[PDB]
């Protein structure tokens, strides 16, 4: 999901 | 329990707030398309902006996605309403997009209403990213996240005891701003309603993220 | 105004003289079984406590003095949040289950058919209401607070008559706590835990109310549609 | 209205 693709990178 | 918000002073804490503040993004050259386009820039900057909000770190992944999965929408009329303030009657959306009630029109005039009732407080920055901070970690449903809720309420106290507010102005306006919250997340449900039957009418494309954190409400 | 006037003392007895009662439901022990007849349970208790709200919102202090229309737009955007509040109330001596009436506890086994959601978030509130040991002096203030509060941000200085009465109220909050014995700090932090906790009774009511104009077959009753159709349209 | 008749009385 793209939530946690910008909350870890 | 490792954290970074429990460490600090009241003031480190605004200070740390402050810092983290996202930027003011402006809209691209129908209109709900545009707003959908910001909106969804806007998300990308919330995601960062919430990574450097003190407590917001040390808190597990999954507790992280869910808060922003039920905060974003009240974190972005927040800003709205912020960002209206000095202009009474329309809501500033972006620089270059200055709009009346008149161009979901029931949820634009229950921004306006926020507006003017936080410009009419004299609402400060300070106050304002200290709200910010609570509606995210209030979004979800002593708790580590309660601890942190219990230290931005400090803060907010604290702020207002340096404005020279009395013991009794305080409790009030902090009741003042708490009970706004209470609207916010009306508007932000009334706001998800439209925005997923908006999504069946087909009529304006949601983007992924919007599209993402949509589905999330359940 | 007159309820200007009024003490914190006498603001407390004012609001747990106008108490509505804990009212009961329709006994009969095979309608709480299925879908559509336990909603039923629900839709007609929820009727007849209305009646009680709308007189006991007529003696909350400054309501009275409040217009006509304004006192109508108050209670309905706030009537589902009021009896949600006294639901959570109810259900503070009873961990994991929902006392909608003394003759009708929930399970959340029951909310799993047909809604499990917003029963879990209703069991989280009533939760946290136990655990902070909620006093009905304190109970009375939010409940206050709720009916004046929600529908406010919808000559006009009616907003401001409004606000200076909840003004009242968080003094009145703020003095319970410190004749309950709280220091300075827990006071403020006891009251912003109280109002956060609005939000979410906010965030319930606004669930429960969708799905109520979707279960739109479960009769309901003429005062249940007058108030949901102002939350549609 | 019925909650206006309701405030009526
Ligand atoms: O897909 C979306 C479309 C609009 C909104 C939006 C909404 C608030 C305003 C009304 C506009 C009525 O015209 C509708 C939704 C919004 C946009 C940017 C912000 O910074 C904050 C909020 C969010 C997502
Ligand atoms: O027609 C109605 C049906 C149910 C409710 C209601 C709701 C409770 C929670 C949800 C749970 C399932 O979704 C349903 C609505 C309620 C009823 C009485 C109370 O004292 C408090 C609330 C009000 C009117």
């Amino acid at each position: 999901k793209i939530l946690h693709r910008l909350l870890q990178d | 329990k490792n954290s970074l918000a429990l460490s600090l002073t009241a003031d480190q804490m605004v200070s740390a707030l402050l810092d983290a503040e996202p930027p003011i993004l402006y809209s691209e050259y129908s209109m709900m398309g545009l707003l959908t386009n910001l909106a969804d820039r806007e998300l990308v900057h919330m995601i960062n902006w919430a990574k450097r909000v003190p407590g917001f770190v040390d808190l597990t992944l999954h507790d992280q996605v869910h808060l922003l999965e039920c905060a974003w929408l009240e974190i972005l009329m927040i800003g709205l309403v912020w960002r209206s303030m000095e202009h009474p009657g329309k809501l500033l959306f972006a620089p270059n997009l200055l709009l009346d009630r008149n161009q979901m029109v029931e949820i634009f005039d229950m921004l306006l209403a926020t507006s003017s009732r936080f410009r009419m407080m004299n609402l400060q920055g300070e106050e304002f990213v200290c709200l910010k901070s609570i509606i995210l970690l209030n979004s979800g449903v002593k708790d580590h996240i309660h601890r942190v809720l219990d230290k931005i309420t400090d803060t907010l106290i604290h702020l207002m005891a340096k404005a020279g507010l009395t013991l009794q102005q305080q409790h009030q306006r902090l009741a003042q701003l708490l009970l706004i919250l209470s609207h916010i997340r009306h508007m932000s449900n009334k706001g998800m309603e439209h925005l997923y039957s908006m999504k069946c009418k087909n009529v304006v494309p949601l983007s992924d993220l919007l599209l993402e954190m949509l589905d999330a409400h359940r």
